[PDB]
């Protein structure tokens, strides 16, 4: 904890500083309680990508988990005006909200009515609605069955196919979408 | 010599008081306001 | 020399005299005067806050 | 000091130097006698006949009689007192370079009139006045004490001597490094 | 697809130096690397070019200058093979160059991965270093290489970008600027020696000892009145407002002396242990 | 090898021109450029505070606006509407016959000129205004430039024909510009033609359907009487009689002497 | 340093919009939004003043002073006097009226606060120049310290209709700004004169001058930021309200005997 | 100042910028054409008298 | 971050509304030009500008 | 004597020769620079390279070509006219026969002194690893001229991109006194004068310092003097929060 937390501070480079904070929440993946509150401190910054890669590494550990209260944490990420941060959120609000409709979480009225609002709209950002559309689809993956589950009673030990697929998933529009091997973290229910 | 005491003297101030600032303060945070 | 003119002092019994300079000091308590109004009238606008 | 320009034969080289032996008799001025000996001109000239003025005072300053160099001498120069007024300088001199690093090493600067009297071969009453004559001729720089009868002098000529000269100084770059042990290591943790 | 240009920071520095004297005078340059077509793409070593009477143009690049210096730089591994050229201009909402519009298509036909690169501001440079560049292209941009698949695409959002006058079009159909920068093991601890904030350099053991001790004539010279200076700043704030409150029109007052003579009691503590410091072999 | 010479010279890049209006510190001058509108510009080198001040033209920068060299104070065409010659140029032959009274002119005119020392020992002041009148054309012009030959000053013809004009305030920046040229350079004498226009005290000494001549009246008086007078440069005015004038100029302090070209 | 560094223009403020926000004026006359110093909020912040603007990014950077020279309406001010004070004698009997009317009201006003009158704003000067008058009131300044600005009855005339006027508002203006300050009146008459006859063309410009004159004087409440003395050299019938005890104080004759 | 020229466009826009050897002092006079450049305004070369302003109107006979 | 979106703003003027138009533009009089054609700002309402309303223009 | 302001451009290329070519120690580049040699501040505002041949074994063996520099200066003709040969660079610390005698071929074409600069690849120690030196005779004689880097506005703008107090100088200060010690030592083995009489003057500059005591504790009680201030500074750090604290006490009725 005490190296990742260095390298995202004194490296003035914003894409290692986004690997960094990324890279904290695999090893937070025993205890999901005290992620909200490590990235919410990382939150504030004057960089986007120290906001885009704690919004990413907050649905890591949080997706099959409990806790909803992670989402007001992903909420002030939203309205970032920068354009990858937007989409780190949606397809991190994806990963909390799977399963938690039906007068569990308020959330889930909000994340519903963006799947056709920021692509319908010219005012959001050209890849904010590229991930909204991917975000609609973790939720429905499956046909509203299969869940990322990483670091589970049903695994375990640490998932080799679900760790490296969500490490690919930080590079999307530097080179081409990697989302492709996030199929293996998908297990059902 | 006695010169030094006086100035640990007003820094001994310090740690008393700029920690005590936060310390009620976390019940407004937690605590729903208007 | 008793009206501050002339700046020395003299020596009645064996008829000498020494070398007097006119400062004796320079500015250091004057910071004190700003730090006694200071603390009369800040503090006590502390304890209105407080109530 | 120049090896490839002046080329001359042997016999011109005595020649040369008679007139630096001349030279630095009158006046005590770009160091004294042994700044010849260190440069190829004293050892490649002979002994005698008249030639070993440079010789004779070098080390005349320490032992301090003027009627060995006299006897070798003629009445033209001997006549006149600056030559004895000039040489009782080189005398101190000698003990002048002693203020910056000899004997003592913790870099206190004293002399006294004790030492510049024997060596000098001059009275305690003339001290002062050799001081200032000194100080009026441009030779060198300070002020002395007159109350504890000590003297501390100002920037002055060092002459390219070696061994317990650089000695004592390669000595006090040692106490310099010694505090990078002391104070060095203190700072740097903190 | 589009290129990513990788430009060293010897080559960035050059480019800017060479462009700078004037905003009406117009310049050329040339640039030298070694990369491969879709990644790999550098810049090793610019130069200037001579300017002709049309200015920026085909026919001002001459080559008898240009083979002397190949033998030249093939010493010092500078020769390389010409990836585009530089220039400079005053600069317009569009259209940068006033002369040069179509001789980027002569350019094209020397080399298909040459570009031409005009600097903005013109000693307008906010720290940012915005520079634009040129692509070439014509018939394009329908079913073809697919280009916005690199970095920082879809530019135009609103009324802002780059320039702010060219927005989507940018120049010519969408040429999509990309420009990165890249330093080395050598070109990070050169720059540090020489600029960072401000040069103290060429002696590490004289900056401090000399600018805090024997400077003080120029700077901590009657220091009892350089303490009477930290009063009146002090009296200037805490004599006016008392209250804690808005009467005299002031807030910060008493923080305003506090950070400013913060220093100045840290600096005389630093000079009082280089005091010490001087180490002047006392002992005993 | 000149042709080559001509070739580098034509890479050479020009600067701007212009005027301090106000000064805002030692490092900073408030100007005015004659190429575009107000702007406020530093200083790069050379700079001389003491010849550059408030009011003094300057050479601008059209990209950082600094200023780079220091130009001599200079609005209306002072080497046209002015006069400027070296020296004089008619000798003493043709004032002859006035030796009586140039004799006594020369004493309270060029000793000051050459050796200010001379009074100041004595402790008194050199006379500034001198009255030269009679018929037009005669003696008006022989006595302009036989002073400034005998003295070695440069000879200033500035004729008050020049001053009341239909203006916003031209005699007010015609003194100024002329107080600046003697400024500048101190072996100067200045001189006029038909100064009975510009006078007269109407009055009570103000302005009645008479816009220039005020102006002229008062600031005539301002920098004589001022603070900063010109020790170095003497006031020369010719007209017909004296009494046509404005005795307020007339009065001790700036007019000391009237002399009758007969 | 990015907000003045070199670069700097001229702006004229106008009204402010939020912190670190406000609308301006610049010299070319297009209106610029630009970024108002955090030192300045409401209070020093000057509702309209001329300040100075950055050329391209148009920052705020500082409050320039109601500068009064230019080429148009010219008045002279002076900058320490050499004269002596008291170089002349039989003055004593000024000597006595001059500390109080000049010295007391720009030093030591307080005591007029004790006795519950506020400070006399200038004092009246009968009799020709050159006596006790200007080598005496110039070597008043160097005793209080104070600026002496020239303005005369003669002086800012001009061709151009309102700038006379206006150049009267600028002056008095800045002087409430700076306490130490003294401007000087010479032959007021030409001031003081009105119009017996409609003149058309040519001067109009006889009874505009005595608009803001008044104004800044009569106009105001009675305050002292500045030293308004006015010299009488000749005046008979000239009623212009100068005259009387409202604002100035003390009127001087210069003895004929 | 003594090695540099004053010239005034008809863009009332006044250069100062220094002489150089191209253009000769007897050259540069009021009244005359001296090509100048366009954006930066800087005197290149003299031009030989073609359109000197003749003020028409004006009788000529020989 | 304020100081980078403050400091990089070109400016903006002010000008009176004269009409408005159904295809989404406006006509400001503008004091140092004229009368000119802008586009409507996203968050500003085109019906809601009257004659001459005071309105910031860049 | 003169000064030497190099730009920063000239220092960062001149080290990246060496890189490139991977140069062993047997063969050393060449090359030159530009500027106004005219003042007395050496302004070097440009830098170049030269096809320079070595031979390490031999010193008497260098090969130098002055056409490659008229063609050069021909297009600097056509790009600014106000460079000029003020001098030449060479790399290594070492001084042999081909290094010496080339810059007298430089000296046709440069009207003043051409200014010597010994680069080091290696940038081994301390700062500054060009160090600026001139050619003077009484035998050549080289000496060290102050080192200054100042830049141009936007020259000294583009390197913050590129990148974007008491314990600072006594690390470094350790570390030069130990240098010094090693000086006098190797200087003694090379003998067995010069630099030896200049040392003993240097460092020339308690007897008199018994009654000199009393001036340092002096000039320690003003810094006192700022430590009451400090006081004063961490008195009003009490005065602070204080404010915060009282609102909070305020905020306990309002929610």
């Amino acid at each position: 904890v005490k190296r990742l937390l260095h390298v995202a501070v004194s490296d003035s480079n914003d894409d290692v500083r986004r690997a960094a904070v990324i890279a904290l929440g695999f090893v937070l993946l025993r205890d999901y309680t005290t992620v909200p509150r490590i990235v919410q401190l990382l939150s504030k910054s004057h960089n986007a990508h120290v906001r885009c890669g704690t919004a990413f590494a907050l649905g890591i550990a949080c997706a099959g988990k409990g806790l909803q209260s992670a989402i007001d944490v992903l909420d002030p990420l939203t309205k970032d005006p920068v354009d990858f941060v937007r989409q780190a959120a949606m397809i991190a609000l994806s990963m909390i909200l799977i399963q938690q409709t039906e007068k569990l979480n308020p959330q889930v009225a909000d994340i519903n009515k963006n799947f056709l609002s920021v692509i319908t709209n010219k005012h959001q950002e050209g890849l904010a609605k590229f991930g909204a559309c991917v975000a609609q689809g973790i939720m429905n993956a499956g046909g509203r069955n299969v869940t990322i589950q990483l670091e589970n009673a049903d695994t375990g030990t640490l998932d080799t196919k679900s760790v490296v697929g969500l490490v690919m998933f930080s590079q999307f529009w530097y080179w081409f979408p990697l989302a492709h091997f996030l199929s293996l973290s998908f297990t059902p229910t | 010599q006695v010169f030094d005491e006086r100035i640990k003297f007003a820094n001994q101030l310090h740690d008393e008081y700029l920690v005590s600032m936060r310390y009620p303060e976390d019940k407004k945070t937690q605590q729903n306001e208007k | 020399i008793l009206d501050k003119i002339f700046y020395g002092v003299l020596d009645q019994g064996n008829g000498w005299l020494y070398v007097y300079e006119t400062p004796n000091q320079d500015a250091t308590y004057d910071s004190a005067l700003e730090l006694v109004g200071q603390l009369n009238k800040v503090v006590d606008q502390l304890f209105e806050k407080a109530s | 000091t120049l090896e490839p320009s002046t080329s001359i034969t042997l016999a011109e080289r005595q020649q040369l130097a008679y007139d630096l032996s001349i030279s630095a008799l009158l006046g005590d001025k770009i160091y004294n006698f042994g700044e010849l000996l260190h440069h190829p001109i004293m050892e490649t000239i002979v002994n005698d006949s008249n030639y070993d003025w440079l010789f004779q005072l070098l080390n005349a300053l320490t032992v301090g009689d003027f009627d060995k160099f006299d006897s070798l001498i003629k009445v033209q120069i001997s006549k006149i007192p600056i030559l004895a007024q000039h040489e009782s300088f080189l005398r101190q001199k000698i003990c002048l370079m002693t203020l910056i690093e000899t004997v003592f090493v913790k870099n206190i600067r004293m002399l006294s009139f004790e030492d510049i009297s024997k060596a000098t071969h001059l009275p305690k009453d003339n001290v002062e006045h050799l001081v200032m004559r000194a100080i009026s001729l441009g030779l060198l720089k300070g002020s002395i004490d007159q109350v504890n009868e000590l003297v501390t002098i100002s920037w002055v000529q060092p002459r390219i001597i070696s061994g317990d000269q650089i000695t004592k100084m390669k000595d006090r770059l040692v106490e310099w490094n010694d505090q990078v042990e002391k104070l060095g290591k203190k700072m740097e943790a903190r | 697809t589009k290129e990513t240009v990788y430009i060293s920071s010897i080559a960035l520095l050059k480019m800017l130096k060479h462009g700078r004297a004037g905003v009406p005078m117009e310049v050329m340059g040339l640039m030298l690397g070694e990369f491969v077509d879709d990644y790999t793409v550098n810049v090793v070593d610019v130069f200037a070019m001579p300017q002709s009477g049309t200015g920026v143009s085909v026919e001002a690049v001459d080559d008898v200058f240009q083979a002397k210096m190949m033998d030249m730089l093939k010493q010092t591994g500078r020769d390389q093979m010409v990836v585009g050229w530089y220039h400079s201009h005053p600069g317009f909402g569009c259209w940068l160059s006033s002369v040069d519009v179509n001789t980027q298509k002569s350019f094209e036909q020397l080399n298909s991965r040459a570009v031409a690169v005009v600097v903005d501001p013109i000693q307008s440079v906010k720290g940012k270093v915005v520079i634009d560049a040129f692509r070439l292209i014509d018939t394009g941009a329908l079913i073809n290489n697919l280009e916005p698949r690199q970095t920082t695409s879809n530019t135009g959002l609103l009324n802002k970008a780059n320039i702010q006058a060219l927005i989507h079009g940018l120049n010519r159909h969408y040429y999509s600027l990309n420009i990165d920068y890249h330093k080395t093991a050598k070109e990070t601890k050169m720059l540090m020696n020489l600029h960072k904030e401000q040069w103290q350099s060429g002696l590490k053991m004289y900056d401090y000892e000399e600018k805090e001790e024997s400077n003080l004539a120029a700077t901590k010279s009657m220091v009892k009145i350089a303490e009477q200076y930290s009063k009146r700043i002090e009296e200037e704030k805490e004599l006016t407002e008392e209250e804690l409150k808005t009467r005299y029109v002031g807030r910060q007052d008493p923080k305003k002396h506090l950070s400013e003579t913060a220093d100045e009691t840290l600096e005389n503590n630093i000079v009082s242990v280089l005091t010490a410091g001087v180490n002047s072999v006392a002992i005993k | 090898d000149k042709t080559e010479n001509d070739i580098k010279a034509l890479q050479s890049i020009g600067q701007l021109i212009g005027e301090v209006m106000k000064e805002l510190s030692e490092e900073k001058y408030i100007v005015k450029a004659s190429s575009g509108p107000r702007y406020i510009v530093g200083v790069r080198n050379s700079v001389d505070r003491s010849k550059l001040k408030k009011g003094v033209r300057v050479t601008l920068d059209i990209t950082t606006l600094t200023i780079m060299r220091i130009l001599p104070r200079e609005t209306d065409p002072l080497v046209y509407n002015m006069t400027s010659f070296e020296q004089g140029e008619i000798t003493f032959d043709g004032i002859g016959g006035l030796t009586e009274q140039i004799r006594e002119l020369r004493e309270v005119i060029e000793l000051p000129l050459k050796n200010p020392e001379i009074f100041q020992r004595v402790g008194i002041k050199p006379p500034k205004g001198v009255l030269l009148y009679g018929p037009p054309g005669t003696g008006k012009t022989l006595l302009a430039k036989a002073v400034a030959a005998t003295i070695g000053a440069n000879f200033i013809f500035s004729p008050a024909s020049g001053i009341v004009d239909k203006y916003i305030g031209e005699s007010a920046r015609i003194i100024r510009e002329m107080f600046a040229y003697a400024k500048e350079h101190e072996p100067c004498i200045i001189f006029m033609d038909e100064v009975d226009a510009i006078g007269g005290r109407r009055f009570s000494e103000g302005t009645s359907a008479d816009r220039e001549i005020q102006r002229t009246l008062m600031e005539l008086l301002t920098q004589m009487d001022g603070f900063d007078n010109l020790g170095q440069t003497k006031i020369i005015m010719a007209t017909n009689r004296p009494d046509t004038l404005d005795p307020a100029l007339l009065r001790p302090g700036r007019l000391d002497r009237k002399v009758e070209i007969p | 340093k990015r907000i003045q560094s070199v670069p700097l223009v001229i702006g004229q403020f106008l009204e402010p919009i939020d912190q670190n926000t406000g609308i301006v004026s610049s010299t070319t006359g297009m209106s610029y939004v630009v970024r108002i110093l955090s030192t300045l909020d409401r209070e020093l912040l000057k509702p309209s003043m001329s300040v100075a603007l950055h050329r391209h990014s148009n920052a705020l950077v500082d409050i320039l002073p109601p500068d009064s020279d230019s080429s148009i309406s010219v008045m002279g001010e002076n900058e320490k006097p050499d004269v002596t004070y008291a170089d002349v004698g039989g003055l004593d009997m000024q000597k006595q009226e001059i500390r109080e009317a000049v010295e007391l009201p720009l030093v030591q006003a307080d005591l007029y606060e004790q006795i519950g009158i506020d400070p006399p704003r200038g004092v009246l000067l009968y009799g020709p120049p050159g006596t006790g008058k200007t080598m005496l009131v110039k070597a008043v300044a160097n005793s209080t310290k104070a600026a002496f600005i020239r303005v005369n009855g003669s002086e800012f005339v001009h061709k151009y209709l309102g700038e006379g006027p206006r150049m009267v508002r600028d002056v008095f203006r800045l002087a409430r700004e700076n306490a130490p300050s003294i401007i000087f009146i010479d032959e007021v008459d030409s001031i003081a004169t009105k119009r017996f006859d409609a003149q058309t063309g040519s001067d109009r410009e006889v009874q505009r001058i005595l608009i803001e004159l008044l104004t800044q004087m009569d106009g105001f409440d009675q305050s002292t930021n500045v030293k308004v003395i006015m010299a009488t050299n000749r005046a008979d019938t000239l009623d212009p309200a100068l005259l009387r005890p409202g604002r100035l104080d003390r009127k001087i004759e210069f003895p004929s005997l | 100042v003594g090695k540099a020229a004053v010239v005034k466009t008809s863009s009332r826009q006044t250069v100062f910028l220094p002489m150089v050897g191209l253009v000769d002092p007897d050259k540069l006079k009021p009244n005359d054409l001296v090509g100048v450049n366009k954006d930066s305004y800087l005197i290149l070369d003299t031009l030989p008298s073609e359109f000197d302003s003749r003020v028409k109107a004006m009788e000529v006979d020989e | 971050k304020d100081e980078l979106r403050l400091l990089q703003e070109p400016g903006s003027y002010v000008g009176e509304v004269i009409k408005i138009v159904s295809d989404k533009k406006v006509l400001v009089k503008v004091q140092p030009e004229g009368k000119y054609i802008v586009d409507v700002a996203k968050d500003i309402n085109v019906k809601d500008l009257k004659a001459s309303q005071r309105v910031c223009l860049r | 004597h003169e000064k030497v302001t190099i730009a920063p451009l000239v220092l960062l290329s001149a080290l990246d020769h060496y890189e490139r070519t991977q140069t062993k120690e047997n063969k050393r580049c060449v090359g030159v620079i530009l500027g106004d040699a005219n003042s007395s501040t050496i302004r070097v505002t440009n830098s170049f390279a030269l096809p320079f041949e070595e031979d390490e074994k031999n010193s008497d063996v260098w090969f130098l070509d002055h056409n490659y520099i008229e063609n050069m200066n021909e297009m600097c003709k056509k790009i600014n006219a106000k460079e000029k040969l003020i001098g030449w660079y060479h790399s290594g610390p070492k001084l042999r026969a081909s290094d010496l005698k080339i810059n007298e071929l430089f000296k046709k074409y440069t009207q003043n002194n051409p200014l010597l600069l010994i680069v080091d690849v290696k940038q081994q120690g301390v700062g500054l690893p060009t160090d600026a030196y001139v050619a003077i005779e009484q035998e050549k004689t080289f000496l060290h001229l102050p080192c200054t880097i100042e830049a141009e506005e936007a020259e000294e703008i583009g390197v913050e991109h590129l990148l974007r107090i008491r314990l600072t100088n006594q690390l470094k200060s350790l570390k030069g006194l130990q240098s010094k010690l090693k000086d006098v030592v190797e200087y003694l083995d090379k003998v067995i004068h010069t630099i030896l009489g200049k040392l003993q003057d240097v460092f020339n500059l308690n007897n008199l310092q018994k009654a000199l005591t009393v001036k340092t504790n002096d000039e320690l009680m003003v810094i006192y003097i700022s430590n009451l201030v400090r006081s004063i500074i961490a008195f009003d750090d009490l005065i602070e929060n204080k404010i915060q604290n009282k609102k909070i006490q305020e905020q306990r009725v309002k929610d």
